[PDB]
């Protein structure tokens, strides 16, 4: 019930500096030295810093070292990794973990949701939200699809629910497409019953942390 | 009685030359394994398993 | 570094049948405590890397006991005794022996289901979208195995292709299947001068290929 919870992913320059953040709960965080463990969109891993217990001491590989600092709050039960001389090779998924000691073969375990870190000569775009509906519908169908088009915007990545959360069942959704333009895209659809759709609504929240933008967009049939 | 050192957070020192060492958990209570960089930090610090139990272990 | 080799790549495995995955390691894990630090990790669809087995052959808490690892030196072994639809995902192994500790580059595992047709559904644009000058023609193929299929866009009956974009959801972890969504993309002047817009299906499923359309204007 130990969880791990990384904030702080976004766009950053060449060159330039970003802090990431883990908040650790459901466990003695001080018994523990704590790790971050890297993805690449290649989809390799790669372990990035550990932090002793007490947060006076640190370890990092080679390809970061020097780059990246890091220091823990024990009263507070989080950690941060600071990065600096970000590179486009540091584009990774950064995840949080618990080394979990010697009786665990010093294995990382229960590693956090991830967050996102994009280093990229542009700027960042918000999406544009379009529905998708279909152009009449089929009487009488057992089940009707709705779905959100997430169109243009940069850097990855954007989160989709329904109706906050509560419709999980019959939800895809779906890898973003790297268009021409060099905007992403992507679709998150829905399966319901058709003889639902005079009763409920059907609401798509899309969020875009790198540009700060939230959209609810509420699809009718 | 136990060593002063045994009770010690274990130090990987401020080198890089990272071998395997041991050193003595007081919280878990028993040795453990950690990466030491091969200069400085503590007397907290076994070559082997078997050294570390023998020394921060009991009264000897 | 030590390099950790995970063959094969990819591996396909009828339900209950048992699965194997390598990881080989450039040099010797064996440690100077006798023990070997090798470990499995299950990084399931949308979720995570999680740890499945420490010290070569210990499973954590909560792992099947379907699960099971072996080896030694440079040479381990992840077993699967019966395979089922929730182990589908990508297994990684990492040494931690020596620094810094590795990981191996991932094998991916899908597991085999009775063949099952794709629920086909296209959406027009929106008339949101059409003001900005792009009409984007979404096409969804829903629950569908095995994986290959093929979506032909067809305008007023011209097949179309370099014209669309689509990608496919990762195998689901409780009933087995992939979706698909795939979008064409056309200028509004261009969109306005085209009535049908289909898009065709071919799928084992499909005893002939299934073909879905509107009208343009009659939305």
């Amino acid at each position: 019930e130990v969880q791990l919870v990384e904030s702080g992913g976004g766009l950053v320059k060449p060159g330039g500096s970003l802090r990431l953040s883990c908040a650790a709960s459901g466990f003695t965080f001080s018994n523990y030295a704590m790790s971050w463990v890297r993805q690449t969109p290649e989809k390799r891993l790669e372990w990035v810093a550990t932090i002793s217990r007490s947060g006076s001491y640190s370890y990092f590989p080679d390809s970061v070292q020097g780059r990246f600092t890091i220091s823990r709050d024990n009263a507070k039960n989080s950690l941060y990794l600071q990065m600096n001389s970000l590179r486009a090779e540091d584009t990774a998924v950064y995840y949080c973990a618990r080394l979990g000691g010697y009786d665990e073969g010093d294995a990382m375990d229960s590693w956090g949701q991830g967050t996102t870190v994009t280093v990229s000569s542009a700027s960042t775009k918000g999406p544009s939200v379009f529905p998708l509906a279909p152009c009449s519908r089929s009487t009488s169908e057992s089940t009707a699809a709705l779905g959100c088009l997430v169109k243009d915007y940069f850097p990855e990545p954007v989160t989709v629910s329904w109706n906050s959360g509560a419709l999980t069942s019959g939800v895809h959704t779906f890898p973003a497409v790297l268009q021409s333009s060099g905007l992403y895209s992507l679709s998150s659809v829905v399966t319901v019953p058709s003889s639902s759709l005079g009763t409920k609504t059907y609401t798509c929240n899309v969020d875009h942390k790198p540009s700060n933008t939230k959209v609810d967009k509420r699809v009718e049939s | 009685e136990k060593p002063d050192f045994c009770f010690l957070e274990e130090d990987p020192g401020i080198c890089r030359g990272y071998i395997t060492r041991y050193f003595y958990n007081n919280q878990t209570k028993q040795c453990e394994r950690f990466k030491y960089g091969g200069c400085l930090g503590n007397m907290n610090n076994f070559e082997t398993l078997e050294e570390c139990k023998n020394i921060c272990e009991d009264g000897h | 570094d030590i390099v950790m080799t995970q063959t094969p790549l990819s591996l396909s495995v009828t339900p209950g049948q048992p699965a194997s995955i390598s990881c080989k390691s450039s040099q010797s894990l064996l440690e100077s405590d006798g023990k070997t630090y090798l470990n499995w990790y299950l990084q399931k669809p949308g979720q995570s890397p999680q740890l499945l087995i420490y010290l070569v052959s210990i499973l954590d808490s909560g792992v099947p006991d379907r699960f099971s690892g072996s080896g030694s030196g440079t040479d381990f072994t992840l077993k699967i005794s019966r395979v089922e639809a929730e182990d589908v995902g990508v297994y990684y192994c990492l040494q931690a022996t020596h620094f810094p500790q590795t990981f191996g580059g991932g094998t991916k595992v899908e597991i085999k289901r009775t063949v099952a047709a794709p629920s086909v559904f296209i959406f027009p644009p929106s008339d949101e979208q059409l003001k900005s000058g792009t009409a984007s023609v979404v096409c969804l193929l829903n629950n569908f195995y095995p994986r290959e299929a093929k979506v032909q866009w067809k305008v007023d009956n011209a097949l179309q292709s370099g014209n669309s974009q689509e990608s496919v959801t990762e195998q689901d972890s409780k009933d087995s299947t992939y979706s698909l969504s795939s979008t064409l993309t056309l200028s509004k002047a261009d969109y306005e001068k085209h009535k049908v817009y289909a898009c065709e299906v071919t799928h084992q499923g499909l005893s002939s290929p299934v073909t879905k359309s509107f009208n343009r204007g009659e939305c």
